[PDB]
Parts: C-alpha cells; structure tokens; sequence
C-alpha cells in the first residue's frame, strides 16, 4: 500500500527511456504503477525520459509502446521530459541566480577525481556573475561552454556522493529529436526527474530501491527549488536467478548469435517472456502477491511460472502430440472409422468439446507401447477400455506393431493405464508439429560479484521434437496457448500451414513449452 | 598490328580501372558492361577478341550492354577511342550463374477434367522431408484442386506402388488421371524456380538441409509467386518464420533483392538467404 494515498488523488508515471526493449524489470515498475493506478482510480503518466538527444531514439519509443500495450497498460497521459525543456531551464537559472548552483569547466576525469577525494572545485565559489557568464556560454553552444557543466552546490563532504555537487545541466551542441536546435544545454536525469515529477503532479514516484542515495539528492533539489514534493515510494529490485537484466550483457547474447533476437523466449524481455507463454494476468497475479516489497531476494523463475500455470490451466483446451519417430501402430480391428465430441478440458466445462476420431489404425508413443504386457486392459484416454493382445515384435525386440481387442463395456478405469492416441484416418489426417523447448541461457543460478556470466553461458538452451499432433492444431493461432496431454502446457509460437504451392510442403505448427514451476 | 589492338584494348582497360578509383572502389566484386556504339566498328572488334585479356587484368567481368534492370548503377561514363563512342557501366556483385533445381523434382502433367502442368519437388531443403506415393498424391491434391478421386500416378506406362522410390524418378514427368494409364517427357522445369542457399545460420525445426529450392508458380501460370511471398516461403523452407530474413543475388551479400525486384529476373538463380538478429 502507498502512504498519503487518497482515492482519485494518487498520481504515478513509468518512465522508461527507449533506449531499448522492456524487460521483466521494466515490467514490474509498470505493473506496479499500474496496480496504484487501477486500486486508487488514480492517473498514470507515461512518460518518455528524453533528457538526453543522444542515448535515445525514435525506434525504442515505439518499441516501447508496444510492450506497455502487450503488458494491457493503458497510461491515462503521454508526456515527454523535452515537453519541460524551457521550465527546467528556468529552474536551473533560479538555483545559479541564487548561489545554489555554479559551473564548472573542470574535465570530467580531474572532476570524478576531486568529487572521489571530497575535493572542492576552483570554481564552487565563484559569484553569482561568473556563474551567470559561463552559464552564457553553454547555452549558446560555443566550444567553451562545450566543456561546462552546471553542478548543484550541496556537499562535497557528504557520504552520499550523489550529493557531492552533482551534475545538473550539460551543454551538447547536439540537435534534440522533439525540440531540435532550440537548446544547446540538456539537464541530466538526477536534476529533470525531480522537477517533471513535481510539475506533472506526482504523488507518489515509483523507484526501484536501488535508487535510494538519489533519493537524498531528489528531495535536495525539490526543497532547493521550493516545489510540489512528491511521494517516492522504493520497491526491489527483480533479481531473477539464471537471469541477467543489463542491456550490455543481453547485447553479447544477440551480438553472438546465441538468440535469435530481442523476442527470443529465452530473453528476460517482455517480448520474450511473452513468446514463452508467460501471460499478463500470470505477470500481473505474481507482482501483487509482492508487492512493494524491500527485500531484494534472488527471485526464482519457477515461482512466476507457478502463477503464471495457475492462469492457463483452468482455460487451456486438452489436445495430443506424439512423438514421431517412435510411434507405434496399434490394430484396433472392430473399431469402425467415426468421430465423437468430448470435452476439450478435463474440469471447466466452458472451454467447450473437441471432436476425436476412432478407427482400426491408431498410434500410441513407443515410450507407452514398451510398457504394455499382452492381455492388459489399457485405457485409451477418450475411448475406453482395450485389451492388448500381440505385441509384435521385429528380429530385434523392438514393438513395432500392437493388436487389440475392443472392450468398451468394461468401464473400469481404477488401476488402467491410460495413454494417449491418434487415429490414421484420411478424414482428420494428423498435424506435422515441432515442439520446442528452452533452457536459461546461464548454467549457475546466483553470480556472486566479481563473476562474469560469461564463463556459465548455456551453448545447448534450445531443443525441438518433431511430432505427430492432434488434428485439431490445424486451426490454433500465433498465441494460443494449449495442454498436450501428459506433455504439459505450450504456446503456439507459428501455426501449421498446408502444403505450399512453391515448396511442396506444409509447415508444422510450432509449439513452445510453458515452463510450470517444476 | 596485334600489338596496336592490344594496346587499344589496353587503353579501356586503363579507362575502365580510372573509373574503379573514382567510385573509391578496391578489389569489390563488381561488373562492367559496355557498349562501343559505333557497332562492330574497329573498337567494339578489339573490346570482344581482347574480352578474356581485358577479365584477367580487370578482376571483375564483362559483358555488353544492356545493364540488368535490377543492378545499381556504380558509374557511367562515355567517352571517345578511335573513332567509336564507348559506354562503361559499373554494377555492383559479380554476375548471376543460373544453376539447376537444387532439389529432386518431377514434372506433373494432370489429366482429370483439362490437361494442367507442373512440379512437384520431392524434398525441401535438400535432404529432408522426401516425398511419399501417398504424400505426393495429398501434395497434388492441395495444390491442383483435386480430390482423392481414384488419383492414379503413372511413370509413363507403369502404375506406382508405396514402395515406388519417388527420388530416384527425380528428373522424370508423372501422369496424375483418374485411373487410366495415358499415352504419349520434357526436360527443362515446367515451372519458374529459384535455388535457395543459406548462408548464415542453420536450419530449424528439425529441417537440416541448408539448399532448397521454390517454385515461382503452381501449376504453370497460376499462382505468381510475389516478394513477400518469397520471402514468407523461404522463411518455411528451413524454419526460420521467427526470424528475420535478407535475401542477396551473390553471395558476397552486395546485391540486396528488394520489394522492387522482378520475380521473372529470378529464375533458375540461386537466391542467398541471410539470417539477422531480430532488432529494432
């Protein structure tokens, strides 16, 4: 819950920076703002931090609104940092104006050097005058304000180097994608964040609790300028095992070649983590379940997945895959060749029914068909009870074809085995289909600091198996999401196509597994 | 005077690599076409006895005009040599060596109710997914409209079997009727087709085969095969529908093929398939 939160007054804003993709980090600050937002009928402010023309590009941004789409996030206003470019300059000449800030020419590495060693700069002293002539300078671009930048006067002895005169302005002769050439000086993230913050009406800031030492410097800044205060409210972290979140570190993986894209399932991205089948109601059932929490744990994957099998499984239709190379054919000579409605879900009956076909050729897994001893009774799952007769067997040993007798009287189904089937019939002729299955692209769950995730890569993190599927894959679409019985859960990833004219064949229906939280 | 022609033909090798350094251009396949308008004249003679020197010393090649309507245009200059009119034209890539199918194919000739031609390639990529009795009956049924109506293959005169292997009938025509052996080969592919060669990556699900081949049209004159649709079918060849795909003319990667291509320019020519990070 949120402190100083009223009903219709509670104010929040994501703002992320189109530097890149979302990922699940990105993703929790999102839901979480959104979960303010929806409890408090609150507004959400979306919010492109552009403060800089350079780390920035037109590509993310809408990249970036797809995600807040994809995670069903509808922000009640779009805003932009530029869209204050002038006010926050106006604030930063009111802080010079009254000695609260000065600029330095320093060089950058001399300054981290005097900032390390708690070290005044020649110029924290200047007047108001010099500060207001240099100041000049950067805003005019010319190559002396180039090396200027203007820098809060807090600190320089604080323990809190974010408050060891921190950087405010820069001067980038750079040309800004929204504002153009109309200003040649940027403000930094530290110094805009507060101010946009306070201008848009924030109640309460989401920061994750690694912000925390800026939280010092934030309110420095507010109180410095006199300003609305808004509320920062700090959460954790997502520290997710097997899992790294850095886009340097996500970019080597790409830069490799060792996934196929930003959307791979194997990435932490929303886009990713969406391919994998995880759905939003399972993201957004796991986020709740923690909250604002300021522990930073080392998250486990599998217990979002658990929230995540707890949505589909009341909803996802039952259908059929075996495995195609080890199939074996079973004679069911009294069966006739028909077709019978039966429920698509074994306890919801609003998923609806599927219909399955019958017929004297079928075909069940090797795995099951090496367990089978003759006259046992085998239920085959939505048929009944059959009573193996011959398993015939090759020079080797090997089954390669099994007899049956009907006997779908005997309703027994205690102590049955019950495997799966599909009938071979020309009237619902089976779907070609992969299945896929993903591993965690780092081998060791918990990197301890100083160690680099690239000695634990995982170079065998993809699996696919050709199977012989249900019929009825024909029809499902990018994006469903169904059980394989005694499989587990997966996502259709690319649906199967019929036999094309240009290359002779039919592509398989692509099915991803949905990691359960085993 | 063999040593005048050849020091002629010399002179548009050295107007040739003139133009190479002013494109800032270093030996990048390229090739030159040329035209002498004075047709037949004295220096479009030297230029053709002189073409295999003029190769070896120009490392690129060189063939007249007109430029392919497809090619980027590095430069063009005319100017004059003994009294003809000489057009150079530099193009980026090497040329365009029309190849075979990759595949085994068959030729269809499908007599129901009329004649329809076509082809059936029996493997895609190369390697994987061989053809049936029974799957090539299912294929000519999707593709020309047919129903399992007492659908009869014939090779020639004799009647195949499920046992018949389709492979080995790879460059031969089948006769598709309703059971009634026909009377009465061709040798070239019924149908346009492109060669496909990747080069990148690796094919997925489960597919291995890293050449394939696509019609351009089923049966023949039906069924133009459009960019996008290349580009979708190529993606299904080797199972790569994720990724994102760049379709090049050499395998240098310089000549890029574009929505603006001619699909009857690619024909019998081996498209070169490139696969890319999924990035924005």
């Amino acid at each position: 819950e949120l402190p100083g939160a009223e009903m219709g007054k509670v104010i929040v804003r994501f703002p992320p920076e189109a530097s890149g993709y979302l990922h699940i980090g990105h993703a929790k600050a999102a839901l979480l703002n959104q979960h303010y937002q929806v409890n408090f009928k609150g507004k959400l402010i979306m919010r492109f931090d552009d403060t800089n023309p350079e780390k920035e590009k037109e590509d993310f941004e809408k990249v970036i609104l797809e995600d807040v789409a994809m995670l069903h996030i509808k922000p009640d206003q779009f805003t932009y940092t530029s869209d204050h470019f002038e006010t926050i300059m106006k604030y930063a000449e009111q802080l010079i104006q009254e000695g609260k800030a000065y600029v330095d020419d320093t060089p950058a590495e001399q300054m981290k050097a005097e900032r390390e060693q708690r070290m005044e700069s020649k110029h924290r002293n200047n007047c108001v005058n010099k500060n207001l002539q240099m100041w000049e300078e950067m805003k005019k671009g010319t190559e002396y304000g180039q090396t200027c930048c203007l820098r809060a006067k807090i600190d320089m002895n604080s323990n809190n180097g974010c408050m060891r005169d921190p950087t405010l302005y820069r001067c980038k002769n750079q040309p800004h994608p929204r504002t153009g050439t109309t200003y040649k000086v940027y403000p930094t993230y530290d110094f805009a964040c507060p101010i946009v913050d306070s201008i848009e009406g924030v109640t309460h800031a989401l920061r994750t609790t690694e912000y925390h030492d800026r939280d010092e410097q934030f309110y420095w800044i507010i109180e410095a300028l006199g300003i609305r205060k808004p509320y920062i409210w700090e959460y954790s972290r997502l520290n997710l095992n097997n899992t790294v979140l850095s886009k340097r570190k996500l970019m080597w993986f790409v830069n490799e070649g060792l996934v196929d894209g930003w959307d791979d399932p194997r990435f932490p991205t929303v886009r990713g983590v969406l391919r994998r089948g995880m759905t939003v109601e399972g993201l957004k059932q796991f986020i709740a379940a923690q909250g604002s929490s300021r522990s930073v744990v080392n998250m486990e994957w599998d217990k979002i997945w658990s929230f995540n099998k707890k949505v589909i499984d009341p909803v996802a239709p039952r259908y059929t895959a075996l495995l195609k190379d080890a199939v074996v054919p079973v004679n069911v000579p009294e069966a006739q060749e028909e077709m019978k409605e039966v429920a698509k879900h074994p306890k919801n009956a609003d998923v609806g029914l599927k219909p399955v076909w019958y017929g004297s050729k079928v075909l069940i897994e090797g795995a099951d068909a090496e367990t089978l001893t003759e006259g046992e009774v085998v239920t085959f799952i939505n048929w009944g009870n059959i009573i193996i007769t011959k398993l015939n067997r090759n020079s080797s040993g090997k089954i390669v074809s099994i007899d049956t007798k009907l006997n779908l009287d005997n309703k027994d189904f205690k102590k049955t085995t019950k495997i799966t089937w599909l009938a071979e019939t020309p009237r619902a002729p089976l779907i070609p289909t992969v299945c896929v299955n993903y591993e965690h692209l780092i081998t060791k769950p918990v990197l301890g600091k100083d160690e680099d995730f690239k000695q634990y890569i995982n170079r065998n993190s993809k699996q696919e198996e050709l199977m012989l599927g249900d019929p009825c894959l024909k029809d499902l679409k990018k994006g469903d999401i169904i059980q394989l019985q005694r499989r587990g859960f997966f996502i259709c990833d690319q649906p199967y196509e019929p036999v094309s004219p240009y290359s002779c064949k039919e592509a398989p229906c692509i099915l991803i597994y949905i990691p359960d939280g085993h | 005077q063999s040593m005048v022609d050849e020091g002629v033909a010399r002179e548009v090798i050295n107007r040739i690599q003139k133009l190479r350094k002013k494109r800032n251009l270093v030996p990048d396949e390229i090739t030159v076409y040329y035209r002498s308008h004075p047709e037949g004249d004295y220096l479009d003679t030297v230029i053709k006895e002189h073409t295999d020197f003029i190769f070896a010393t120009i490392k690129a090649a060189l063939k007249p005009y007109p430029v392919p309507t497809s090619k980027e245009v590095l430069i063009q200059e005319t100017t004059q040599l003994k009294g003809s009119e000489l057009e150079i034209t530099l193009v980026r890539g090497g040329l365009c060596e029309r190849v075979g199918p990759a595949c085994s194919y068959v030729n269809l000739k499908v007599c129901v109710n009329t004649e329809q031609d076509g082809v059936l390639l029996l493997e895609n990529p190369k390697g994987d997914n061989t053809l049936n009795l029974t799957g090539l009956v299912d294929a000519v049924s999707c593709i020309f409209g047919l129903k399992n109506s007492k659908l009869t293959v014939f090779n020639g005169k004799t009647e195949l079997i499920n046992k018949t292997d389709l492979l080995s009938l790879s460059g031969k025509t089948l006769h598709v009727t309703t059971g009634s052996a026909p009377a009465l080969s061709p040798d070239a592919l019924l149908c346009q087709y492109i060669n496909l060669q990747l080069v990148n990556a690796k094919p997925q699900e489960c597919q291995k085969g890293t050449v394939g081949t696509l019609l351009m049209e089923n049966p023949v004159g039906q069924n133009g095969l459009t960019y996008h649709g290349l580009l979708h079918e190529t993606a299904k060849v080797f199972g790569l529908r994720s990724r994102r795909l760049k379709l090049f003319l050499d395998e240098a990667e310089t000549q890029e093929i574009t929505k603006d291509i001619s699909m009857k320019n690619l024909n019998m020519k081996t498209v070169y398939v490139s696969v890319i990070p999924t990035t924005a």
